[PDB]
């Protein structure tokens, strides 16, 4: 009917509302863990950065990127996708390694040469050193990571807990570490494998931090998104409710007219 | 090298058949032009007779 | 009918696939197909070639205009001129073509049997152990030419030797 | 092809279309244009049906399009409401079902 | 916003082509003998790869191709009204031949 | 073997006496298949 088609749709909107409510709450729950992790990760990174700062290291170019493997994250996926494309105007030949299905698809469309390595299954779980390490190891074996005298990694820095800003940072290269202005204030062996090791060690350690930042932005963004979803769905409830209520009255009226007509006869 | 040669060998004879045939077909279409002009004139004649 | 030509044509399309180039062969095939497809669609389009003065004259009250257009149709029963127009040029082009065809054909037939003979010669005498290097000089003075040129050059490195035969070295 | 309730212009175009595709030479076009009486409209499918039955009887196979059958219902609605029969659901007389079924 | 897996997108891709295959312009009936090939091609997924835009082109051209060579085949479909082994094979080969060109 | 891969394997082994947290174990179990991507193309999604 009008009445029934209204009603089934109103029920649909109600169920949607309930789901968006539920998701928003669950997102808050998940967010607490995500943020907690991000603190520890950031502290860990900072010690390595302490070396790089004092070292004043100063960074073909490689691009690595990090996003969710799945939607309903917000605009994390496509704000980063746009910012990659922007920095792919800053290098017209770079190999993009995509950690995350969502960033993978979007970049894959725009340059179907650049996508060289990609991962899948990272985003489902909160970041883990094991994952980051294996990706780093694979980056070395498959892509020969040290060869690139530039590497830059992309992630979404969660600027404020209502925001996410797509962000990049430059991963330092082993050639660079050798010749970095300070590398002599620090003292180590002449039989050192310190370039070939330290590069590799921070390849993962920096990458994990980037993942932690990214994951936190994903969970933060979905919380924001699902909240806004709840508001929009509510408006649709109100609109179909008025329609339902009017339609219900109208059905009564239409029935009454038939009755009156019958009575008159 | 024998493989390359063999492709060319079989082609070389057989192609002359098609060469002739294709041009022969084009000759048939010339005669078809005469058909078209018969068809046209008749159709027109029928149409006027209907108008009358 | 048309189908004999077209089966043989398409058989040749996948044969012409075997040879290289056909950027304007296909335009010729397209032309023969196009116009062949036009004449059949013409022949199916066809109306009877004269008026039905059976029904449509006995309807008409305005007499002897059916007789006029009948006489106009029977006048133009001679349509217009038709002849084999390519009859000098088709024989000339095919003659030239035939010459070229026979030339390629005879060439490849010769080459095929030459390749058979060489294949047989490598099979019936394959040196891969022994056969005097003096005999290799005897079958190729290219050997002595290179040796003399190397001695004249004052170079005892043979490039290519090293890239598929190792060098014994103590360095 | 039975045309009930349609404007003369649609019908005229339709017969023209059928002549255009030269498919007029084996058709019967039964018409009851929009102006034409509600009684004539009510009677129109049923009189088309009999013409069809002449084919059916002959052993001939044929096909009858009843377009729009919906307009028969409107016609019967009018007919009944001015015969002052008690009006059925949505003012279509109840034996509209019977009419259409038969 | 469900991110489809490839298996579902095989179906989706196949499905889209069928939809384009069905469409017919008003006042353009077709001969059933030449509707059987079009469905054979579609159902046997030969059109799945073919780009979405040029499906209509493929349809038109395929029919022309079948008119050109396999006009014997069409006559048989008219005559026997059930596809025989020979017809299925002929049709399969023909369809394959027209996928590219 | 990569130096950091070497450290990684050692860390995974090192969570073995045992008393350990689920989160540690989760941190020591991978859950991914790396999809190598050729030039568009993509060699097999080998379990990372």
């Amino acid at each position: 009917a009008t009445l029934k088609e209204v009603e089934m749709r109103l029920k649909s909107i109600k169920n949607i509302e309930k789901i968006t409510k539920t998701m928003k709450i669950v997102a808050s729950t998940r967010l607490s863990k995500a943020e907690k992790a991000k603190i520890s990760a950031k502290k860990m990174d900072e010690a390595e950065q302490l070396f790089y700062k004092n070292a004043e290291t100063k960074n073909k170019e490689l691009i690595v990127a990090i996003t969710s493997d799945k939607g309903l994250c917000g605009s994390i996926h496509s704000q980063l996708a746009k910012a990659v494309r922007r920095h792919l105007n800053d290098q017209p030949n770079a190999d993009i390694v995509t950690i995350g299905d969502k960033i993978k698809m979007q970049l894959l469309r725009t340059h179907p040469n650049n996508i060289k390595l990609s991962i899948n299954g990272i985003g489902k779980d909160a970041p883990t050193f094991q994952e980051s390490a294996l990706i780093a190891d694979k980056l070395l074996s498959v892509m020969k990571a040290g060869t690139y005298p530039k590497i830059s990694i992309f992630y979404n820095d969660p600027v404020s807990s209502l925001s996410f800003e797509p962000s990049e940072k430059p991963i330092f290269n082993a050639k660079t570490i050798e010749q970095s202005p300070s590398f002599g204030k620090f003292e180590i062996d002449t039989d050192a494998n310190v370039p070939r090791d330290l590069f590799e060690y921070t390849l993962a350690n920096q990458m994990l931090t980037a993942m932690a930042q990214g994951y936190a932005a994903e969970i933060s963004a979905r919380r924001n998104a699902m909240d806004n979803a709840s508001k929009n769905a509510g408006d649709m409830i109100n609109r179909y409710s008025i329609l339902y209520n009017r339609t219900r009255q109208a059905v009564i009226t239409n029935e009454l007219v038939d009755i009156i007509t019958g009575a008159s006869s | 090298r024998i493989d390359s040669v063999s492709q060319l060998q079989n082609v070389a004879e057989t192609t002359k058949v098609l060469f002739d045939v294709s041009k022969e077909t084009v000759e048939l279409e010339s005669e078809a032009f005469e058909l078209k002009q018969k068809v046209e004139l008749a159709h027109e004649a029928k149409a006027v007779l209907d108008s009358w | 009918a048309k189908s004999a030509a077209n089966k043989l044509d398409w058989a040749k399309v996948i044969s012409s696939l075997r040879i290289t180039g056909s950027t304007a062969t296909q335009l010729s095939s397209f032309k023969k197909r196009n116009d062949e497809a036009r004449r059949q669609l013409l022949e199916l389009q066809s109306q009877p070639t004269e008026v039905d003065f059976s029904h449509y004259r006995s309807v008409l009250k305005n007499t002897s205009v059916i007789d006029k257009i009948e006489s106009y149709v029977k006048q133009y029963k001679p349509v217009k001129i038709d002849a084999s127009k390519q009859l000098q040029v088709i024989e000339s082009f095919e003659k030239h073509a035939m010459t070229n065809a026979k030339e390629t054909e005879s060439l490849v037939s010769k080459e095929l049997k030459d390749l058979q003979s060489t294949l047989d010669n490598i099979q019936s005498a394959r040196p891969f152990d022994e056969l005097t290097v003096d005999d290799l000089t005897k079958i190729k003075p290219e050997i002595d030419a290179k040796v003399e040129e190397m001695v004249k050059k004052g170079k005892w490195d043979v490039p290519g030797y090293k890239d598929r035969f190792g060098n014994l070295n103590v360095m | 092809y039975v045309a009930v309730g349609q404007k003369r212009s649609t019908v005229a175009q339709l017969v023209q279309t059928l002549e255009q595709h030269d498919a007029m030479k084996y058709s019967i076009i039964v018409a009851a244009t929009a102006s034409e009486a509600a009684p004539l409209q009510y009677l129109a499918p049923f009189t088309a049906a009999s013409i069809g039955e002449w084919f059916r009887d002959n052993g001939k196979h044929a096909l009858i399009v009843y377009d729009d059958l919906s307009k028969q219902a409107v016609a019967y609605r009018q007919l009944s409401l001015l015969l002052r029969r008690p009006p059925g659901r949505e003012a279509y007389p109840g034996d509209v079902f019977y009419l259409h079924s038969r | 916003g469900s991110d489809l897996d490839a298996s579902t997108k095989q179906t989706l891709v196949r499905g889209e082509r069928l939809t384009q295959l069905l469409k017919q312009n008003q006042y353009s009936p077709l001969a059933t003998e030449e509707q059987v090939p079009l469905i054979y091609a579609g159902v046997n997924g030969h059109l799945d790869g073919i780009e979405l835009s040029r499906i209509g082109e493929f349809e038109s051209s395929f029919l022309s191709y079948l008119k050109s060579n396999h006009n014997e085949l069409l006559t048989e479909i008219r005559e026997k009204g059930e596809l025989s082994k020979e017809l299925l094979a002929s049709l399969k080969s023909a369809t394959e031949s027209f996928v590219a060109t | 073997i990569s130096y950091a891969a070497y450290l990684n394997v050692a860390a995974q082994a090192i969570r073995s006496t045992e008393l350990q947290t689920a989160s540690v174990l989760n941190r020591s179990q991978t859950d991914a298949f790396y999809t190598q991507y050729k030039n568009a193309s993509e060699p097999t999604p080998i379990t990372k």
